[PDB]
């Protein structure tokens, strides 16, 4: 029919050309597509006060642990740190130390929009047989308390107290619980372009777009550290979830 | 709302389960406008 | 006193859907307000409803949006695809890239043409749209016969064409594996009735855009998985 | 077909319209001051309230599909790109660390009925396509010798966009994707007008301010950049004319100002 | 009967911040009234709007809480410092030590002054704040521009200045680690517009007393852990 | 502007010299903050009938059972028995008994 | 009052939850009053 | 209706329970009528 779609508006069934009106029968509702749980990344398990690393650019001989903490955010992020350009490791044994990275293709594959903002709901699972353990977590802009003291000639981490939320999961059991949106930005920025700094700043790379940090750990004490590895899945849902504006979607090879 | 099915009975109150912004004191519209 | 109870077979599981809240950890935190962010979203058919470009293999990346119309033709169509939302050239279009993500669709897809090229041209294009058969019809004679319409080159140079919806179910898987009749739905194609006529000093060979989006009656309805292929 | 908008001082013509595209909401020139701060705003006036005008690069027959070139907004006031000087409006900006304002801009090309081709001008948001990779902003005489950028497997990707090194202590990844790639096919869905060569000359659109705050600072804000990209590449005779040029206003609407200072220094 | 049940996936969790009650043990106690103690608090607000003392290298312990007046300047304010909460100047101040305990805070910082001298004296005093910028600025040409105001040495010897919050987000973070935007909020200086003239026989160098404490509208959202560095 | 510190009541925003009142937006009450659990002490578990403490000062080549049992209060208390002085041993290996504190 | 979020049923009663003296028979103060 | 014994309450709505069609807009018959 007659129309001019240079205009961009174009106007708007068969009921004008030829109708067929087929009766309506909300399934791509937002609050109601987001609202499902989804692997985020798997962290090991602290057996002992732990040191937090260091900012980027990180030199040589530098003492740390890494490979435990994680954020919580769709965005990419790298060593526990918030990062733009999303990377992996396919190729073979090299050197140096492998960073940890991590990212929802779940939520980019329908991200198409720019602001997003919900409530998180965090939920963690265990993966080896008969394991016990705990949670910890503190707000975006905080930090992790380090060090430890004496009691009875047993060294006890700080962290197995603190005014931020705890949880203590039975012999092979699983948590859950729903944490509020705390960051100081209004909204959560899919994709950015400004700077966090006056100087020195690197464009496009936000500086507190998350819910904050968690963390693993036995209840024992420093004096009984084993040496087999353990490993803990989590996940993640969204609540009452919101969007501001349209935007793009991940594009898909002609190969 | 959302996927929630359970309609009879809330337990926790409103404010300690869901955030709320302080205050300051079919039909769908079109994302463009052509005067 | 204690009240009885009788824990069920299914205790102390988790499930990734199920619809229920949690006990909060942090609670009675306030926000501050975002009513000062204009154009929010409520449903993804908003932004399904709005037009985009395809794609094509071009002669022997190669991947060009528009079709060039050649000087001598040979009884057949300047470009035919068929009607399967999995084919290539759906990948990149929003209806095609939402549609991937659900499994059962239902609705009119909508198809919008314009015309590049000079201005003191004239011409007549032929549009068809084919039901299942057991071969693709390919002549302008057996064109003809089905649904159709005739596009005349004018003061506007734009023309949408809205593809009927018929089916022997009232919803259509939205990915083709076997090509059942259950998600193929026949073809459609492009034919010059006439031969343009190009006016002197406007050198040759004019081209045409091609513009796809989703009926006003579209509709989805179960979710599914992702590809996280876009990653590698 | 025939209309005329006068603001200030300044007022613009146009032989050809369709109208105004209004973006996400009706009538965008209302708003109110920001809420994060308490110090008196600064208002518009009539110095600033006024259009602006500026020049971009030449169209030639060489330039290929989808190619592409950008504008971002306030940061070519600043740049001073394409020879736009904001005057007051840009001393006003250098002089202050808020600022929260509107946008309203109109493009015009030269195409006569005797050539063929295609444009496609939209409001892309918060997009980063003015840095270099290495993480540098791209300068005036750089932006020269290219007079279009040409579109690549690693913009689509947006697998080169500016990043952190990590340190010797890591191992480099293999970097794949981005959060803010590029991709040509749904541009469409930005607000945006098609300047045919047979349909019209200067296209223009309204758009509002957005943000994750109710102000951002005045000397990095990216929100909004213009872009403009090549569907149909040019074709005509020879012999009949060659390379067209283009040319851009921009006015802003109802902006704010806070936080006071002398002139901005870096070091 | 038995009434069916299920238990959730999170059974038999312990959370240290869960808000419920848990069941008594010893129950029906009374206790001696307290109605005779004056003085309860409610808010920690009521004490953080309490002025105190703030802190000063001195030249090369040495935390003397004024500032001394020289004899010969050179264009240099005569004490600056930065207007972050962790700031070593803020550590013993009430409304630090408290803040420090938050994430999140909001409102205006409150500074108050007073001077220490013989009676006959005169001079002239500029307070300035300068929002961030590239450079913290030096010049006294530079400090008039921004938000300022004169101080005049009388018969009242005490001045409040109200630093006005500005920045780009409702609410800031409480300590720095970057120097970020959301922290950092400019700087605070204090530049002797004229000189300050000693009458005969009283000696020399008169002194400053800094007071600093929290505006009426301040407020802290987020508690976090504490630091028991104190005790070492 | 004017006022009088050393009178001690000092009186009481930006309306008052150039203003803005920020609307408000109760995080720390004293009966919300001080409702969450924190760790006190660490004790060993009895496997018999033990002999409590004796009162100080404990001279030595004295028979008791210490290490367990523990007092509930947040003022430092030293050996389960209340005391001023808060402790700890930072020194190296030593000779008699470690207290618990 | 406090960080308690059920709103809708105690079940002990309350001088078994809590304790109660015997009898005998925003808005903010400031802690200091100067005549 | 079917080997349902439970007659006092439902938790979850009836849509999150039981299918429902989307609308358009003893006593035994016997299966043969013969005129």
């Amino acid at each position: 029919s007659t129309d001019n779609a240079e205009t961009g508006v174009i106007e708007a069934n068969t009921d004008t050309d030829f109708g067929e009106l087929a009766a309506p029968g909300n399934h791509t509702n937002v609050k109601f597509l987001f609202d499902r749980s989804r692997l985020l990344n798997v962290i090991k398990v602290l057996e002992k006060d732990a040191v937090f690393p260091r900012p980027f650019p990180t030199q040589e001989g530098a003492q740390q642990d890494d490979g435990y903490f994680c954020l919580l955010t769709p965005r990419p992020t790298v060593a526990s740190r918030p990062a733009t350009r999303f990377g992996l490791y396919a190729n073979p044994s090299g050197s140096g130390v492998l960073a940890n990275t991590s990212l929802d293709f779940n939520f980019y594959s329908l991200a198409c929009f720019t602001y997003f903002r919900s409530d998180l709901e965090v939920t963690v699972v265990s993966l080896e047989p008969d394991l016990e353990f705990a949670v910890g977590w503190f707000p975006s802009g905080s930090e992790y308390q380090a060090s430890s003291f004496v009691y009875d000639q047993l060294h006890v981490p700080f962290h197995f107290t603190g005014r931020t939320p705890r949880a203590f999961a039975s012999k092979g059991g699983k948590v859950s619980f729903v944490l509020p949106w705390n960051s100081v930005s209004s909204v959560l920025p899919v994709r950015w372009g400004g700077a966090s700094k006056l100087s020195s700043a690197t464009r496009g790379l936000p500086a507190h777009a998350d819910w904050g940090t968690i963390y693993a750990f036995v209840p024992r004490p420093n004096e009984k550290k084993s040496t087999a590895v353990k490993h803990v899945a989590v996940y993640i849902r969204y609540k009452n979830a919101r969007a501001w504006c349209p935007s793009m979607l991940p594009f898909r090879s002609y190969k | 709302r959302g996927n929630n099915g359970n309609m009879t009975f809330n337990y926790y109150a409103n404010t300690y389960q869901n955030s709320v912004d302080f205050s300051t004191s079919g039909i769908l519209n079109p994302l463009g406008y052509l005067k | 006193g204690p009240i009885p109870t009788a824990p069920r077979e299914n205790s102390l599981m988790f499930l990734s859907t199920l619809p229920d809240d949690t006990v909060p950890a942090y609670g009675n935190v306030r926000t501050p307000p975002v009513n000062y962010l204009p154009g929010e979203i409520t449903d993804l058919l908003q932004l399904a409803r709005i037009p985009t470009l395809m794609a094509f293999e071009r002669v022997p990346d190669t991947y060009v949006p528009y079709v060039a119309v050649p000087t001598q033709f040979d009884d057949r169509p300047l470009i035919s695809f068929p009607i399967t939302l999995s084919d290539p050239v759906y990948q990149n279009t929003l209806v095609g890239a939402i549609s991937s993500n659900f499994a059962n669709y239902r609705g009119c897809i909508q198809i919008t043409l314009t015309f590049c090229g000079p201005m003191m041209a004239r011409g007549k294009f032929l549009l068809s749209y084919s039901p299942p058969n057991g071969t693709q019809p390919q002549t302008l004679s057996e064109a003809m016969q089905c649904t159709y319409s005739i596009w005349d080159i004018g003061l506007n140079s734009s023309w949408t064409f809205v593809v009927p919806y018929i089916s022997p179910s009232d919803y259509r898987e939205t990915r083709a594996i076997t090509n059942s009749v259950y998600s193929a739905d026949g073809w459609f194609s492009l034919h010059k009735l006439t031969k343009i006529t190009l006016p002197p000093d406007c050198p040759q060979s004019p081209c045409i855009l091609f513009f796809a989006s989703a009926g006003e009656d579209y509709t989805l309805r179960l979710p599914v998985d992702c590809n996280p292929s876009y990653v590698f | 077909r025939v209309t005329t908008q006068t603001a200030g001082n300044t007022a613009i013509n146009t032989q050809s319209s369709l109208g105004v595209l209004c973006a996400y909401v009706e009538d965008p020139t209302k708003s109110d001051p920001p809420s994060s701060s308490t110090d008196q705003p600064t208002t518009t006036f009539t110095a600033i309230d006024r259009w602006y005008t500026g020049r971009l690069n030449s169209w030639t027959k060489a330039v290929k599909t989808f190619s592409f070139q950008a504008v971002p907004l306030p940061g070519a006031f600043l740049s001073r790109q394409g020879g736009l000087n904001g005057g007051a409006f840009t001393a006003t900006l250098h002089r202050h660390f808020l600022m929260k304002c509107g946008w309203q801009v109109q493009v015009q090309c030269n195409l006569t009925q005797f050539h063929q081709g295609a444009l496609l001008v939209a409001m892309v948001p918060e997009t980063t396509l003015d840095v270099k990779p290495d993480g540098k902003a791209k300068s005036l005489q750089e932006l020269n010798e290219e007079q279009w950028v040409e579109m690549s497997d690693d913009y689509r990707t947006g697998k080169n966009m500016p990043f952190q090194s990590l340190g010797t202590y890591y191992r480099p990844p293999n970097w794949t994707w981005g959060p803010n790639f590029i991709n040509p096919y749904q541009v469409t869905v930005f607000p945006h007008q098609i300047l045919n060569a047979r349909t019209s000359t200067s296209v223009d659109i309204n758009v509002p301010y957005i943000g994750e705050t109710p102000t951002q600072s005045s000397e990095t804000q990216n929100s909004w950049t213009l872009l403009v990209m090549v569907l149909v590449p040019l074709d005509y005779k020879e012999g009949a004319t060659t390379d067209p040029e283009i040319t851009f206003s921009v006015r802003p609407t109802s902006p704010y100002f806070n936080g006071l200072r002398n002139r901005y220094t870096a070091g």
